[PDB]
């Protein structure tokens, strides 16, 4: 009755103008008589929803001060008090969804005031997220909630965004607590999709936020980058654009003209059609329009490209900010997801971990090649293949990091060979990337200068030889009998590859090997001999230098 | 097409010619399908005619007459976009073209245009507003971001990747000024020797014999 | 054809006299060339066909830079074209270039185009003329043929010495008041040269005495007022007012508008509109150097949320503090946009308007009858909106009329005169106004 009659009184007091007097009384009673707040805001929203639009403006004006007290009831954690505040927030949310022509008014005054109030924000966000959960992505309840989420942040940006992003990260981790084969199917997909929606809206306000967050946002990008329905992809492209823009202007940061220019050129680069295809956007003029299925069945090479671009953004910034831990945190976050078993995310994570890392250990490589093996066991029993491709891309990025005297550089050449043997289009592309980068790595290590590639790789085979014999006899290529022709046999399939880029890579690998085999003799690279001839015959349709 | 080629052609009185051409074609801006294709084509031509076109009626009165002529074209385009507000796509194409017509008309005629243009900024159509605001963006930064470093960037072993790629793809007609652009630029940054060392090396490299060297 | 005989009527370049070294003299009168009005090539050709009969033998140039500004500039492509069009010997046969009344703008122009002017740097042939008297050390008095309009500036001057031009670095200047202009002459500025900035009475838009030691001049089309310090400011100001008034008696008879269209469009349900608006706000911020917190970055494809009201509002009031000159221009256009808008865009307009209202006092503290009228017209339009926009009306009262309550004769007369639903709304709105 106290809150009911006080609402009736303030509502009817306007029913004519005395609006600032009503607000002054409202402020005074809100400060003085706080217990009224629980009853009062419940009664406010009940009267508001029944009343005219003119009365609704008046009603929100008198509501505005009361919100502050809503924290008092919440400290206790007994259900009844916390529940009625949670109900008040759900009613205020419901009110926000309903009154589409009160909409900036509700957000500025009610949600801007609530945005001040730190303690409550976990209850507010769980109310927003559960409101969004009512239908997931595409539910107008979720759509408006995301747009409203910026208002929540506007008062105490860093805590609100920390809780939204934190929920996103924790929910992405929760996917691994109970895996599914495909992410869009996952038991928590809607919860992720909702938070991704919020993150787009927040990301422009993240121009205030980014400095604590930047790693976690790229962790989210990494999993989402081309996933789901096309609107979520558009959103995720927008998320990155807005983050780069925010890094060009955060008033808390002090990046150099070089770093700022790198970011400006990055915005330009992310605005290109190339990056649209990377994010699984095709057939659109503007990502923005769609942001506010024809899955390109996701190509890990696209994520690789995005990740190095985001890495060049982060690296540029990290030179200017020596006091940050951003790349180390991203390394840990990616590492955790790369190594842990989760079929949907783990491939993406491996790719990213490999791209971003600045150091690696033989124990991490053991885990990666164990993942490759376990993924090939799962092929005995599509997801497995994407995991294989990921591990091979990871090995590609990781192998330049490995120590100069490590056996593993030589070992990874055979990992690539085995991968090529699989006969799967993207696996072969990955194995040739691995092999291309491996031969650059071993030449940078000087290893060829006193030995043929044949001797170096076959030494690593010798312990393996008992296993390798069984592989070669089922493949019908035998490196023990002739190394150069067996390696070339594998490479020749690369000429078939549907992509001209993979053919051209295959040609570079053959050229590299040709040069290397003659390099240990000290011959000219086109000197035909029992070792070079295989490469020369392989190169015969593709090299004008060989032909002449 | 004639306006695209305008950079090739010769004019005694280009500004007057283009003005009179917009005046004539704007009369056409009004079987129904063909008249709507005529509107589209007329507007696409008008967008080409308006592209750096200062207006010229046939001194202080001349600026006011120029403003009145601006107001006539501008009002006609507004009416055409109000009339807009396969049949659907043709209308949207006419609308997009009309917005570009306003844009170009403004981009040249700033002193005559800006006040009426704010009337575009209010206008009920959001798409037209957005485009018009990008036009305003052009005027206001018109009246550093000019990175030539990418051209003078040297790879490992002094590759000059951008210039060498630009040297083997630019048509032979523009070779005469490409040498002027690169020599002045590299000399301005004390990298003239690097440019000469790279380009001269490619000549001797591909030259068949010593008597072919730098001949032709 | 006939448009070329027109340049010879302008006489931006003319032969006149012989130097004390026995060479023909030519005058370039910089201020008579208006970039964008005459075909550059035409002017050049006219200068060529003027020098043709002479440039085989030695000759001298007088460059009169009196009152030269942006409107007289050579664009980059035009500038460089001057250094290549002539025969090599024509350049060589210039024995002297006398530079007269160089000023601050030309100096700036010199530094901006440093790259193309490198050959002129420290050149011995450029003789900057310290004052109108030193031109005789090179040209007999009876030989000197500066434009009459230049010579007019040199007579019956009231001179105030040792003034201080206030800027990042304060500079020692002389302030000279003539019947048609103010000339501000500076000490050696970089060769070391005396600069002479000229401000005609006709371009002196406002003059304001700050202290007994300080005053400002607002110059047409120069945005930022000049500020001077001198112990005799009272008298300097009096003599400049006198000159401005004389000019007046003799006469025969974007930031605000664009800022509103940016802010209001940032509100929109259309995403492309929001991105475009945001880029327009960035452009206005850069072009008009509008001082902004939470800094603003121009770019394509920036996917801004629909609910951004707290951002638009923050920008607006920060601007309302930072950029008060906009206030009249801005508020009137916003209120016009109110009548155009949807209810959602009307509401948003109120929120961002609210900070601006506070600035309106500055304009009625200002003594200009036009600025007092424009505030009154803004209040009339605020009233018109208040009457028309009934749904908003309790909300309008709370934001607008409370803030305005913090003028109030003018407000009450506007209420009463408009009342003379209009009258009821003014009574009911007066309740809000009284709270302030």
């Amino acid at each position: 009755v106290p809150g009911t009659l006080l609402n009736i009184a303030l509502l009817n007091l306007g029913s004519a103008n005395n609006t600032l007097f009503i607000v002054s009384i409202s402020k005074t009673l809100a400060a003085n008589e706080p217990h009224l707040t629980l009853e009062f805001l419940e009664e406010c929203i009940s009267g508001f929803s029944k009343s005219s639009i003119e009365l609704k403006h008046l009603c929100l004006e008198y509501m505005t001060p009361w919100l502050s007290n809503l924290v008092r009831f919440c400290k206790h954690n007994d259900d009844a008090k916390r529940q009625r505040v949670t109900a008040i927030l759900d009613k205020l949310i419901t009110m926000t969804i309903n009154e589409k022509q009160m909409y900036p008014s509700i957000q500025a005054k009610i949600w801007g005031s609530l945005g001040q109030i730190t303690d409550l924000l976990d209850v507010v966000l769980d109310s927003f997220i559960k409101t969004s959960a009512t239908g997931g992505l595409g539910s107008i309840k979720a759509e408006v909630m995301a747009d409203t989420a910026v208002a929540l942040a506007s008062g105490n940006v860093k805590l609100v965004s920390s809780k939204v992003i934190g929920r996103m990260c924790k929910i992405i981790d929760k996917t691994c607590l109970s895996p599914t084969p495909t992410l869009e199917q996952h038991l928590m997909w809607d919860d992720i999709a909702i938070l991704a929606r919020y993150m787009l809206m927040l990301s422009f306000n993240n121009s205030l936020d980014v400095a604590a967050h930047l790693p976690y946002l790229f962790h989210v990008v990494t999993f989402l980058v081309a996933t789901g329905p096309l609107s979520l992809r558009a959103s995720t492209h927008g998320l990155v654009i807005n983050i780069i823009h925010s890094l060009c202007t955060c008033s808390q940061l002090h990046f150099s003209e070089e770093t700022k220019q790198v970011l400006r050129l990055s915005l330009t680069e992310f605005s290109l059609p190339k990056f649209y295809l990377l994010f699984g956007i095709s057939k659109v003029k503007s990502a923005a329009v769609i942001a506010f299925y024809e899955r390109e069945t996701f190509a890990l090479t696209s994520l690789e490209t995005v990740t190095e671009a985001l890495l060049e953004i982060m690296e540029a910034c990290m030179r200017d900010i020596p006091t940050c831990k951003w790349l180390d945190q991203w390394t840990e976050l990616a590492q955790r997801f790369a190594f842990q078993y989760n079929p949907s995310l783990q491939p993406r994570a491996l790719v990213v971990f490999g791209c971003i890392s600045k150091r690696v250990s033989h124990g991490q490589i053991k885990q990666i090649i164990r993942i490759l093996s376990k993924a090939l066991e799962s092929c005995l029993k599509y997801n497995s293949q994407v995991l294989i491709e990921a591990t091979v891309i990871a090995l590609t990025k990781l192998q330049p990091l490995l120590n100069k005297d490590s056996p593993l550089h030589k070992a990874l050449f055979w990992v690539a060979v085995a991968v090529l043997q699989l006969d799967e289009v993207n696996l072969y592309s990955a194995g040739t990337a691995l092999l291309e980068q491996n031969l650059h790595t071993l030449d940078s290590l000087r290893i060829f200068n006193d030995k043929s590639p044949e001797e170096v790789f076959m030494a690593i085979r010798n312990p393996l030889e008992w296993h390798c014999k069984q592989m070669d006899h089922f493949v019908g290529l035998n490196f023990n009998s002739n190394f150069n022709f067996a390696l070339v046999g594998h490479l020749l399939k690369g000429y078939r590859h549907p992509s001209p880029a993979i053919v051209a890579r295959t040609v570079r690998i053959l050229h590299t090997l040709l040069t290397l085999v003659n390099k240990h003799r000290n011959c000219d690279k086109f000197e035909v001999n029992t070792q070079s001839v295989a490469y020369l015959a392989a190169l015969l349709t593709v090299s004008e230098e060989v032909r002449s | 097409v004639m306006m695209a080629r305008r950079d090739d052609l010769s004019f005694c009185q280009e500004m007057k010619f283009r003005n009179k051409m917009v005046e004539y074609l704007t009369d056409w801006v009004m079987v129904k399908c063909l008249t709507r294709d005529l509107d589209q084509a007329s507007m696409e031509a008008v967008v080409s005619l308006l592209a750096g076109l200062p207006l010229q009626p046939e001194g202080v009165e001349l600026m006011e007459a120029k403003s009145q002529l601006f107001l006539k074209y501008f009002t006609l385009f507004m009416n055409l976009l109000n009339d807009c507000s396969g049949m659907s796509r043709r209308l949207a194409s006419l609308r997009h073209c009309t917005v570009l017509a306003m844009s170009n008309l403004l981009n040249a005629n700033v002193d005559s245009g800006l006040m009426h243009s704010i009337g575009l900024g209010y206008h009920k159509d959001l798409q037209t507003r957005a485009t018009f605001m990008e036009v305003l963006t052009k005027i206001l930064q018109q009246g550093f971001e000019r990175l030539v470093e990418l051209v003078t960037m040297m790879g490992d072993q002094g590759e000059l990747p951008i210039a060498m790629a630009l040297a083997n793809v630019v048509p032979c007609s523009q070779w005469d000024e490409l040498a002027r652009v690169l020599v002045t630029l590299f000399d301005s940054r004390h990298l003239l020797y690097q440019l000469l060392w790279n380009m001269f090396s490619k000549e001797v490299e591909l030259a068949d014999s010593m008597q072919t060297l730098f001949r032709g | 054809k006939e448009e070329f005989k027109a340049l010879k009527t302008l006489s931006i370049f003319y032969q006149a006299g012989t130097s004390k070294a026995g060479n023909p003299i030519f005058y370039y009168v910089a201020r008579r060339f208006k970039t964008g009005q005459i075909n550059g090539d035409l002017l050049i050709y006219h200068v060529l066909l003027t020098l043709k009969p002479y440039y085989a033998k030695p000759y001298e140039i007088v460059v009169d830079l009196t009152h030269t500004g942006p409107s007289n500039r050579f664009k980059t492509d035009f500038l460089s074209k001057w250094f290549v069009v002539f025969p090599g010997f024509a350049y060589d046969n210039v024995s002297a270039v006398y530079i007269y009344n160089c000023n601050s703008w030309v100096r700036e122009y010199t530094k901006y185009h440093e790259r193309l002017l490198t050959g002129l740097k420290g050149s011995k042939r450029l003789v900057f003329i310290d004052c109108p008297g030193k031109l005789a050390e090179h040209i007999e008095h009876e030989q000197q043929k500066l434009p009459a309009a230049t010579l007019a500036l040199e007579e019956d001057l009231k001179v105030f010495h040792n003034a201080l031009k206030l800027a990042h670095k304060d500079t020692k200047v002389s302030i000279k008041v003539g019947s048609t202009a103010v000339q501000v002459t500076s000490a050696e500025r970089t060769q070391s040269v005396f600069l002479n900035d000229i401000y005609y009475a006709s371009e002196i838009e406002e003059i304001c005495l700050v202290d007994e030691n300080q005053f400002t001049l607002t110059i047409a089309n120069q945005g930022t007022p000049l500020t001077f310090m001198h112990q005799e400011c009272e008298a300097i100001v009096q003599s400049i007012i006198h000159i401005r008034t004389r000019w007046e008696l003799s006469q025969p008879d974007v930031p605000g508008t664009l800022l509103n269209i940016a802010l209001l469009n940032l509100g929109s349900s259309d995403p492309s509109l929001r991105s475009a608006a945001y880029n327009l706000l960035c452009a206005l911020t850069c072009t008009f150097n509008l001082k902004i917190e939470g800094q603003l970055l121009e770019t394509s494809g920036l996917c801004i949320p629909a609910n951004n009201t707290l951002f638009i509002v923050s920008i607006s009031k920060t601007l309302a503090a930072n950029e008060p000159h906009l206030t009249l221009e801005f508020l009137e256009e916003c209120i016009s946009g109110f009548s155009k808008s949807s209810i959602e865009l009307k509401h948003l307009c109120l929120e961002y308007m609210t900070p601006w209202l506070s600035n309106l006092v500055r304009f009625c503290k200002h003594n200009d009858d036009a600025k007092r009228q424009r505030v009154t017209a803004i209040l009339d339009k605020l009233i018109t909106m208040t009457i028309n926009e009934k749904q908003m009306y309790p909300s309008i009262q709370a934001k607008i009329w409370g803030s305005l309550g913090q003028l109030l004769d003018v407000v009450l007369d506007s209420f009463i005169k408009t009342s003379a639903i209009k009258a009821e709304v003014m009574a009911d709105t007066a309740v809000a106004l009284a709270s302030g």
